[PDB]
């Protein structure tokens, strides 16, 4: 979150790891920049 | 499909903007307001 | 934009900013509506000295 420009990068990997992080290297492409203005200093995921 | 968005935020408690990007079964929804966060948020599922 | 934003009695729907506790960052919005403190005590509620 940069100037309020918060900024997304991704990607997506298909793996097959059962209990960890996979070990490896990629690199992820921006894909879109909100233009929010706000402070962000915490956050918390959703999960179903 | 168990982690599905985030919330971000300094104070998530309608005290200050937030913002919300939640991926839900339909449309991903992003969305910067002066949010009332519950404690434990969370989306839920009907199985079979 | 005194022909828009000019009334005879004074157009007070334009706030500004006149308190808070240190500068903001380039392009970010502050609307926060809470009691600022000119004195070392703690205020709280609505009002105080
Ligand atoms: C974003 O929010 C945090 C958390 O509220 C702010 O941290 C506060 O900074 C002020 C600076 O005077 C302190 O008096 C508060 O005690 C801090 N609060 C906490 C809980 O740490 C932070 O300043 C905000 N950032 C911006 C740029 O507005
Ligand atoms: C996910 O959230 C979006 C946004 O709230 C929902 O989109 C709504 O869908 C209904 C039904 O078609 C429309 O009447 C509303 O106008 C939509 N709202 C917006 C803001 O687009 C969507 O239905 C939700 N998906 C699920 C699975 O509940």
């Amino acid at each position: 979150n940069i100037d309020g420009y918060f900024k997304i990068y991704s990607k997506h990997t298909p793996i097959n790891l059962v209990r960890d992080l996979p070990q490896g290297f990629s690199a992820l492409e921006p894909l879109v920049d909100l233009p929010i203005g706000i402070n962000i200093t915490r956050f918390q995921t959703l999960l179903a | 499909n168990i982690i599905r968005g985030w919330i971000f935020g300094t104070t998530l408690d309608s005290k200050t903007q937030s913002l919300l990007i939640v991926n839900n079964a339909t449309n991903v929804v992003i969305k910067v307001c002066e949010f009332q966060f519950c404690n434990d948020p969370f989306l839920g599922v009907y199985y079979h | 934009s005194n022909n828009l934003d000019s009334k005879v009695g004074g157009n007070y729907n334009y706030l500004y900013r006149l308190f808070r506790k240190s500068n903001l960052k380039p392009f970010e919005r502050d609307i926060s509506t809470e009691i600022y403190q000119a004195g070392s005590t703690p205020c709280n509620g609505v009002e105080g000295f």
